C-alpha cells in the first residue's frame, strides 16, 4: 500500500492550485477507518500536517492554514483531492500526501513523494 | 481474565449489594412517608429532607471513596463500608430525636453505602473484558428486580411492626452484604486531562437535571387535574419492569458495537428521553400516555447500564475507578436539585404542565454535547498538530 506521487506547481500571488493523489492496493473496506490529507515542509521547516479528513468525514486543520486551503476525502475513487486559492509568496513549501490508518497499537502511516509548490515573490 | 467460570459469583455479590442499597434507600423513605400519613408531623420540612440527604450523600461522597478502593482493594472497602452501614442502621432503632436520627441515618447510613457501592462496579470489569456489557446488563436487571421487590418484601414480612423497631430487620441485609463481600477477589484530577473523557462527563452531568424529575415526579401529574382512572401503581410497576428489560437488552447490544462507537447509543437515548418527556403533556390520551411511559421505562436502561462499560473503554481498566468516582461526584448536585426546581417552577407558573417542558431541556442539551465528543482518530489528528 502506497500513495502515488503527484502535486506541485509554480503560481503567482493570489493564484489557485489543485492537487490530488492515488491510493494503490487499498480496498474500499480497508479505506474506511482511515483518514487522508496533506503535509507541508517549507524551506527550513519540518514536515508538518496541513489539513486532513477524518474517518467520520470531517476535517481538522492547522492554525496557519485553516481557512486558506481545502481538501476532500474522495473515498469513492480511493483518491484524495487538495485545492488552494489566494496563494502568497510565503506559502511556498514541499507538500507530501499522507494517509493515516486506524490501528489499535498505533495508527499506521503511508505517504508518497511530495512535490515542490512555490509562489513567486 | 477468566471471562467466565468463577466470574459468575461476583455478579451475584454485585446484584445483592445494589439491590439491598437502593431497596433500603427507597423503602425507608416510603415507609416514613406512610407513617407521616398515619401520624402527625411533631421537623415537618426536615423529615421529608432525610430521604434526599441520605440519597445525595451516596453520590457526593464517591470522589473520596475512589481513593480507598484504589488504595486498599476492592474487598476490604466493600466490607468495611457494609459494616459501617450495618452499625448505622442498627442504632437508628432508638428514639427518633431530630438531630440524633438525622445523624445516625445520614452520616452512618448513606455514607457507608458510598463505600459499599463504588466497588460494586469496578470489580465486574476486572472479571469481564469482552462480555462486560452482558455482566453489567444482568447486574442492572437483577438490581432493578431487587429494588422493585424490596419495599413490598419488608412490608409483607414486616408484620406491621412499628418503624422504630423495624430498623433492626434491615440491619441484617448489610451484614449479609458484608459476608457476601468476601466473594470479591483481585484478579487525583490527572484523569481530567483527557478531553474526550471530560466532555463526556459534562454531557452526562447536564442531562442529570432532567433525569430525576420525570422518572420520579411523574405521579403528581396524574394526581393533578388530569387522571380520572389512575391505577398509577400499574404505571410505576410497568415502568420498572420495562426498565429492567431495557437494561438487560442494552447490556448485550453494547457487546456488539465495537469500542468507542458505543457513545452513539447514549446520544440516541438522551435525545429520545428529552423528546418523549416533552410529549407527555401533549399525548394526554391515557392509552398514548401509558405507551409513552412504557417507552420512558425502556429508555432508562440505555441511560444507566451502559455508562460503566463506556467508562472502562474510554480510560481502560487501570483508571476506571477514578473516572467512575469523579463521574458520580458531578451527578450529585445536578441530580438532587432537579425535583425542587420543578416543584417550584410549578409554583412560578401556577400549573403543573410546565415542569415536564422544563424536564426535556437538560437531556437534549446533554445529547447535543455528547455528539461532539472527538473520535480517537480525530483526537489523534489534533494530537498530530503538536509539531
Amino acid at each position: 500500500v502506497q500513495l502515488q506521487e503527484s502535486g506541485g506547481g509554480l503560481v503567482q500571488p493570489g493564484g489557485s492550485l489543485r492537487l490530488s493523489c492515488t491510493a494503490s492496493g487499498v480496498t474500499i473496506s480497508a479505506l474506511n477507518a482511515m483518514a487522508m490529507g496533506w503535509y507541508r515542509q517549507a524551506p527550513g521547516e519540518r514536515r508538518v500536517m496541513v489539513a486532513a479528513v477524518s474517518e467520520r468525514g470531517n476535517a481538522m486543520y492547522r492554525e496557519s492554514v485553516q481557512g486558506r486551503f481545502t481538501v476532500t476525502r474522495d473515498f469513492t475513487n480511493k483518491m484524495v483531492s487538495l485545492q488552494m486559492d489566494n496563494l502568497k509568496p510565503e506559502d511556498t513549501a514541499v507538500y507530501y500526501c499522507h494517509v493515516l490508518e486506524d490501528r489499535v497499537d498505533s495508527f499506521h502511516d503511508y505517504w508518497g513523494q511530495g512535490t515542490q509548490v512555490t509562489v513567486s515573490s | 481474565p477468566p471471562e467466565g467460570g468463577f466470574g459468575w459469583v461476583v455478579v451475584f455479590a454485585a446484584t445483592w449489594c445494589n439491590g439491598s442499597i437502593f431497596g433500603i434507600h427507597n423503602s425507608v423513605g416510603i415507609l416514613y412517608s406512610m407513617l407521616l400519613e398515619e401520624e402527625k408531623e411533631k421537623v415537618e420540612f426536615q423529615a421529608a429532607w432525610v430521604g434526599a440527604l441520605a440519597m445525595g450523600m451516596i453520590f457526593f461522597c464517591s470522589p473520596i471513596v475512589s481513593i480507598f478502593t484504589d488504595r486498599l482493594g476492592c474487598r476490604i472497602t466493600a466490607t468495611a463500608g457494609a459494616a459501617v452501614a450495618f452499625i448505622g442502621l442498627h442504632t437508628s432503632s432508638f428514639t427518633s430525636s431530630l438531630s440524633l436520627r438525622y445523624f445516625t441515618y445520614g452520616i452512618l447510613f448513606g455514607c457507608g453505602c458510598s463505600f459499599a457501592f463504588q466497588p460494586s462496579l469496578v470489580i465486574l470489569g476486572h472479571y469481564f473484558q469482552r462480555r462486560l456489557g452482558l455482566a453489567n446488563g444482568v447486574v442492572s436487571a437483577g438490581s432493578s428486580i431487587f429494588s422493585m421487590s424490596f419495599p413490598f418484601l419488608i412490608r409483607m414480612l414486616g408484620d406491621k411492626i412499628k418503624l422504630a423497631q423495624t430498623f433492626q430487620v434491615l440491619s441484617t441485609f448489610m451484614f449479609v452484604l458484608m459476608l457476601l463481600s468476601l466473594t470479591y477477589r483481585p484478579l487525583n484530577m490527572r484523569v481530567f486531562r483527557q478531553r474526550t473523557y471530560r466532555i463526556w462527563a459534562f454531557g452526562i452531568a447536564a442531562a442529570a437535571l432532567g433525569y430525576f424529575v420525570p422518572y420520579v415526579h411523574l405521579m403528581k401529574y396524574v394526581e393533578e387535574e388530569f387522571s380520572e382512572i389512575k391505577e398509577t401503581w400499574v404505571l410505576l410497576v410497568c415502568i420498572g419492569a420495562t426498565s429492567g428489560l431495557g437494561r438487560l437488552v442494552s447490556g448485550h447490544i453494547s457487546d456488539s458495537i465495537p469500542g468507542l462507537k458505543k457513545i452513539y447509543l447514549q446520544v440516541l437515548s438522551f435525545l429520545l428521553l428529552g423528546l418523549m418527556s416533552m410529549m407527555i403533556p401533549l399525548c394526554r390520551d391515557f392509552g398514548g400516555l401509558i405507551v409513552v411511559c412504557l417507552f420512558l421505562g425502556l429508555c432508562d436502561g440505555f441511560f444507566i447500564t451502559i455508562m460503566a462499560p463506556i467508562a472502562f473503554e474510554l480510560v481502560g481498566p487501570m483508571q476506571a475507578s477514578q473516572a467512575i468516582g469523579y463521574l458520580l461526584g458531578m451527578m450529585a448536585l445536578p441530580m438532587i436539585a432537579g425535583p425542587p426546581i420543578a416543584g417550584l417552577l410549578r409554583n412560578c407558573f401556577g400549573d403543573y404542565h410546565v415542569a415536564f417542558y422544563f424536564a426535556g431541556v437538560p437531556p437534549i442539551i446533554g445529547a447535543v454535547i455528547l455528539f461532539f465528543v472527538p473520535s480517537r482518530l480525530e483526537e489523534e489528528l489534533r494530537r498530530r498538530l503538536t509539531e
